Formats: C-alpha cells, structure tokens, sequence
RNA sequence: AGGAGUGGAGCCUGCGGCUUAAUUUGACUCAACACGGGAAACCUCACCCGGCCCGGACACGGACAGGAUUGACAGAUUGAUAGCUCUUUCUCGAUUCCGUGGGUGGUGGUGCAUGGCCGUUCUUAGUUGGUGGAGCGAUUUGUCUGGUUAAUUCCGAUAACGAACGAGACUCUGGCAUGCUAACUAGUUACGCGACCGGUCGGCGUAACUUCUUAGAGGGACAAGUGGCGUUCAGCCACCCGAGAUUGAGCAAUAACAGGUCUGUGAUGCCCUUAGAUGUCCGGGGCUGCACGCGCGCUACACUGACUGGCUCAGCGUGUCCUACGCCGGCAGGCGCGGGUAACCCGUUGAACCCCAUUCGUGAUGGGGAUCGGGGAUUGCAAUUAUUCCCCAUGAACGAGGAAUUCCCAGUAAGUGCGGGUCAUAAGCUUGCGUUGAUUAAGUCCCUGCCCUUUGUACAC
C-alpha cells in the first residue's frame, strides 16, 4: 500500500470513532472515503492489521465489518495526529 | 452436580461412587 | 421518482432485520432485548430495549455515541436523523431473548445445567408467567448428543394463539468441545394491556360473573318517588 | 384549491383505520369538506420457499405474505391547514404521505 | 363402484451403468430418482488442463538504505498487451523478503462429534403430573364393559376428583346482506351535447346515489324447529325455513429416528490443507458425453377429429423494465414517440379449449410431429457441444399399450389456457389462478397398513 491511503483514515476515528467496511475485496472504490480513490481492499486489510495491534473492535454481521475505537486508542492517535488535548470529539458536546 | 451426576450415571459402572456423593451430599457431614 | 410500495414496505424490513441482527452480535453481553425503530422523515429514532439500561451508555452517555455514528455511516441515511434511546424492559423474566442469555451466562460461567435450568425457570415462574419450556440440547455429557426439556407450567403448541401468547429465542453458546444451542420459551400472561401479556384472553377462555342475589318480593309493593 | 389528498399505508389494518378515524374526526373538527377514506385494493406479496434447507423430505412448502392495506382520504382546503392536522397523531406502524394542489 | 391414467411409441428431464483428461457431489422402500429453488454457453463451480496473486495479520533474528519490493516497451517463450520468466537493465525509497514461531481462508473430510432447520412415526388420537383410593412393593386407578364421535369427542356407569398438552376452539380464505360506512384512481342511473339509423355508443361533460366495484364494522348457523331411532343420554337420519345444515387451508403433543443437511450460513468441534495452496483469480474444457436398465412428465395415436376464416367471454399476479400509439417488413424483428414506482399506464388485462361456418373423410391420411438441410433475427464479452425465436423443406415410430401400479368422492377429477419463481437469453419443471365440467360411492375390514382387548411364552438387543 502507499502511506497516503492510510492517514486519511485515522482522521475520523478521533472526532466519531467508529469506520465500517463492506468485505469485498475487488470493490475498486471505498465510497466514504471519497476523493482520494482508496480501495476497500486497503482500509479492509489496514484495519485487519491494526486489530492485531489491538486498536479496532472486531464485530461482523451479514456484509458490514464494524470498527470502534478502543480507549488506549485515542492516546495513540492524538500524537499521530499531533493533536492537543483543548479540543474535545463528540464524547463531550451534549450535557 | 451430585444430582446430575446421580442421574446420569445410577446405571453405568459409576453408579456406587456417584451413590455415595449424593448420600455425603444428602446426610451433611 | 421514488420507490413503489411493494419494494418500499420490504425494504424497511431488511432494515430492521440487519440493524436487530447486528445489535444482537453486539449487545449480547448488556442484555439486548429488541429494538423499536420509531420512523419520522425528520428524525427515524432507534429505541434499543435493554436490562441494565445504564450500563448500555457507557461513561456519561459514551458507549451509544458510537453506536449512532455507526448506525449513521452505515444506512447511508444522513446524521442528524437518529435518535437512539436505551430503555430499561419492563420485565427481563417475560422476555425470552433477556432468559436465553442469562443462561448463557451461568452455562460459560461453569455451572450445573440442572441448577441453570431451574433457575431461570424459578425467575420466570417468579416473574408472573403462566408457564415456560428451556430445552438445552448438545454434548451435555460425554460425545453422544442429548437433550434436556424443563417444562413448567402452561405451554400452548398449536393455532393462533402461540402467535402472540409465547415468545421463542434460540440461543447458540459455544463451549470447548462444541456447540451447545438453548431454546427458551415463555407463555404470557393475561392484563388487557398493563404493558405485558396480550389484550385478549385465550379462545376457549369462558369467564362467567357471579349472579347478585335481587332482593326477593313478598307484596306488591307501588312505592311513588 | 383542488386535489389535496393524504394516502395512509400500513402493514396492519387495525392502526391504519384508527389512523384513518382520528383524521377523519379531526377534519370534521375543522369543518372542511370530506372525501371520506376510500379502500384501495389491498395488495398481498406471495412468497411460496420449499421448507426444508438440504432437499430431502417430502416436498413441503411455505406461504408467506404481507398485506398492505392503503387508504386515501381527501380535503378540499387551503394549504396551511393540511400540515396542522397530519402532524398531531404521530403513531408507528403506518406511513403518512400528501400531496398539494 | 367407477373416472383419468402411468407402465407400450417418440421426446424432455432426474438416477444408475459404460466411457472420460474431467464427465464435481449429496440423497436409495414408504421417509432417493423435475430433489438439493440443481432450467449450469463464461461466471455460477465444486471437477480436469494450465497460468498469475498473497488476500502469510502479528512477534522474533537477519538483509537492510552499497537498496528488499513493483511496473516493466521490444525480442524470445506463451493462451494472453500473464514481466510469468532470459536479454534489453531503468523506475519503485523498504509499501518487503528470508528463516523461526503462528495464524489465516477453505462448496475439503466426518450429519455416527454438534447447533439450528426440516422430514418421518402422525396428522393417526394420543400424553401427563397434582391430590385422593388400592397394593409390602414394582405398580395401578383416573386413562373404563358399553353407546356415540372426525377425535381419550362426549355420554354413561364408576374410588376418583379436578385439570393440562394434543383434538376442538383459534387464524386466514369461500359463500349472504337493495341493512350501515363511504368512494374524480371504481362506478350505476339521469340530463343535455355529439354521431348514425324512438333505438346504439368502452362517446363528452355535469347532477342523485352506492345496486354493480372496492374494504371496513357488524350480523348470520346453533343440529336452532319438526318427525322418526336412541339406558328416548350423548347423538344419528329425513324435512321445512334459509346464502349456507361437510368451504378449503394454516398451526399442530409426549417420546423417538444411530432420517437428511458441515454444499445456506462470519452456526460449529476436531482432522486435513496453506505459497509446483484443497485459498483465490484468469483462460479453456466438463457438468450434456451413450451399446443398456429405472423413475417423474410432455406430445400423441384421430371424425366426440384436423385445416382456414368469423364471433365471444376471465382471475390470481408481476412491472424502471412492463408496454400503449405511428411507420418498415413473411415473421421473428427494426425504428421513434409517450404512460406507469402503479384500482390512475400496459388494461376493458379484447386468453385457450368451447361456439358458428368452409375444406378434408377412416388410409400410416393433410393424424402425429420427432430427426435433419438451408437461410433470417434477437440477448450477450462470446451462440460451434444447434441458447433461444421465425420461414421453407424431409417425414420416423406411433393402429389405445402385457405383468403390474398411481391419484381421486364436488366447481372434485379431467380438458384448457394465463401468471409467479428460476430469468442477459429462457419452461415440457414447480407454485398459484381462472374457464368448461362429469361418471360412480355415501360402505366394509377382504387385501394394504395402523390401533385396542382376551392367549401364552424359553422373551426383557
């Protein structure tokens, strides 16, 4: 794979957390990922790498992988990311 | 499970020693 | 142009078979009873039923919050139109799908299938149920499969009314030498509707009241009022 | 103004005529004049799946249907007061869909 | 008692068997064999012949920025523009590779390791506690000698009383409502208008209204009335009034099969396999091959018929791919125009047997169309192992079918078409629907098989 593919998908799994899939391998276009013509062969394979890690919940159904984020995961992505801790996600908006 | 074990096996070559543990189960001790 | 009536009134069912099925592979450990899909061209809310409500939300309302952008990215739907709510059931005794994942529990948890059994069966019997039925089928003992039937109670098998009077849920569990599956059923109570058990009574249900005793008559008497 | 029409849609009959019967009651509380509910032909999709899944026993088979019973009832009023009436009973099960002028 | 048959002929499909590089495989009495939604040109697809790719996560050590990897034009080899490999010796900045570990994905194996589902005993009428009786007890009664019922359905006796599951009830459907609710996407009747002879209009627009048409609520039938037969009891028979005095299904107990299904599942245990891969893509074959047996069916063997005109009637359904209309063609088909996400358009769904006339007249006929030669047109990347469809030819067996054997008691057999599933192309299959519409029976245990009670056992797999 190229690098570039990969550090778009980070990027929402901070703000949200969560990333679906669909498992086909020959799908030329992963449709959330628009505009930057990634396959659903290198998000679907990348997050295969990255539960071996330890850093994405495993939980299929009847087509769609299902991602979340794990609690040691925003930790590694917020120096990834190179972010500050001031800004907040979705986790602290409402009340 | 003295109780399922007693069930199960009252016929086989089992059946005195899960006899006697329902009986140490049964008469405290 | 939009969809026809026939391809749209089926196409909210896979929607709702595919969002229950995969809340279920998900939420089996919290209790997951069903869902209640409120649908609204505004905001299609998503009404999770559960038993421990509040474990469902995770820290101050965390846990769901994945579950909505999921359900957003998912449906292709957009964001802003979903409302998920966990409610606390109304009784987990008299749902099948909150007893046939408790007995999972006890079953993982290294327990007596005897003692399991009966318990779950003291619960619903405790619970208000005019009767139900576990069967435990697999390897209970040994390689030759068994099976295992704890009825007690009241079950009804046949015609309309095992529509509505029972609930089935067949759960898999999955032990170390195999694949053990769990039948639970429950037969509902009575209570026009108090929120459990059917309006209507069984059909071959004959209720007579009991006859006032009318004062009886000695004269005639013509009292003027 | 002409052809305001609501078409009610719904899997079950017993919610969708008391859908029909609360807008009914309601249009007479605004004192318009009524085209009462009138009763499309109700459609019932056939589905006929063998029972078994290998292929072995006795050539057994299911029969599966959903019954869509779908009502019209029509108002010859103004356009404000039409999204007044259909937006009180809310009620699941059903589906509400209008059309203007 | 009968009716239609099947078994006989051709053809179509499914099994054995012979071959085959491969002709993937499950299933063998009811309870396999037009079943695996199994009508597979490629895919499907397992099988056979080859050829790429890693889609080997992760951890360890090495190679390691003097590079591991990748695309590679041209020539050679190939089936390829497959860089797959040799030369041509350049990109590609570690995205990797080598080993060690260990995962993975498998329509690979066990369905006798399992789950779930389904089939069968059996849709037969069976099944079981509680408390009470009787027994030292195993056990028994209830759950019965009998009458009755479709039914352990009931009466009736009665040491049992009550119950429960199954049956029934229930749910859906069919039949009745000039009573009710309503209706410009359904109409009737009437009024004008228009046309042609007071008449015909599926022809135009208003108007009363729901009979027709839709679909809701509710009635309605309960062996209720009468007469017989009944321990005059449960109930049976006949009739009256009535739309109806059996509508047809769905669902279906306990306990069981070493029933089928890992080939429907990201249901699954172990086992096998994992980079000349049992993973997977690509391409080509095969699944269909054909001396012979066995099962579902279709066409028929004619005159109660065939050929050609004419006339006249449906219902359940589908539709973004269904189709209205004008033109060019023998026709399959080409063209453009619209409508329809649907009681609004196809559609008044102008169906076929049936009917009314013409011709052919008992013969291997023009019956019957198989088998074959030529064209023509569509769907597709592709039609040769004819995918289908149209038009010309050729004309096979077949003269009502032995032993045997299947299904059926009323809008039922049977004839006849239409629709759905499969579907790019597609029905001889199946699942539904309407049309025409009968013969005979209203009984029994003789056969087939199931159940109960008195025998007796050397039986207790």
């Amino acid at each position: 794979m190229p690098k570039k593919n990969r550090i778009a998908i980070y990027e929402l799994l901070f703000k949200e957390g969560v990333m679906v899939a669909k498992k086909d391998v020959h799908m030329p276009k992963h449709p959330e990922l628009a505009d930057k013509n990634v396959p659903n062969l290198h998000v679907m394979k990348a997050m295969q790498s990255l539960k071996s890690r330890g850093y994405v919940k495993e939980q299929f159904a009847w087509r769609h992988f299902y991602w979340y984020l794990t609690n040691e995961g925003i930790q590694y992505l917020r120096d990834y990311l190179h972010l500050p801790p001031e800004i907040v996600p979705a986790t602290l908006r409402r009340s | 499970d003295p109780y399922e074990d007693f069930q199960e096996n009252w016929n086989t070559k089992h059946s005195s020693g899960v006899t006697r543990e329902l009986m140490r189960e049964l008469n405290g001790g | 142009v939009q969809i026809s009536k026939k391809r749209k009134f089926v196409a909210d069912g896979i929607f709702k078979a595919e969002l229950n099925e995969f809340l279920t592979r998900e939420l089996a450990e919290d209790g997951y009873s069903g869902v209640e899909v409120r649908v609204t061209p505004t905001r299609t809310e998503i009404i999770i039923l559960a038993t421990r409500t509040q474990n469902v939300l995770g820290e101050k309302g965390r846990r769901i919050r994945e579950l909505t952008a999921v359900v957003q990215k998912r449906f292709g739907f957009p964001e802003g139109s979903v409302e998920l709510y966990a409610e606390k059931v109304a009784t987990r005794g008299l749902c099948a799908i909150a007893q046939a994942e408790s007995l999972r529990y006890k079953l993982l948890g290294g327990l007596a299938v005897r003692r399991a059994c009966y318990g779950v069966l003291r619960f619903i019997m405790e619970s208000g149920a005019k009767g139900c039925e576990v069967v435990v089928s697999g390897k209970l003992r040994g390689q030759r499969a068994k099976s295992m039937k704890f009825v007690d109670g009241l079950m009804i098998h046949s015609g309309d009314p095992v529509n509505y009077y029972v609930d089935t849920a067949v759960r898999h569990v999955l032990l170390r030498q195999g694949v053990l599956g769990i039948k639970v059923k429950i037969m509902l109570p009575w209570d026009p509707t108090g929120k459990i058990g059917p309006k209507k009574p069984l059909p071959d249900h004959v209720s007579i009241v009991e006859p006032k005793d009318e004062i009886l008559p000695t004269t005639p008497i013509s009292e003027q009022k | 103004i002409h052809r305001i029409r609501i078409t009610l849609t719904s899997r079950n009959v017993k919610s969708l005529e008391k859908v029909c019967a609360d807008l009914i009651r309601g249009a007479k509380e605004k004192n318009l004049k009524v085209k009462g509910p009138v009763r499309m032909p109700t459609k019932t999709l056939r589905i006929t799946t063998r029972k078994t899944p290998c292929g072995e026993g006795s050539k057994t088979w299911d029969r599966f249907q959903m019954r869509i019973h779908k009502r019209l009832i029509d108002l010859h009023s103004p356009s404000e007061i039409v999204k007044q009436i259909t937006s009180i009973s809310i009620e699941p099960g059903v589906e509400v869909e209008v059309t203007i002028a």
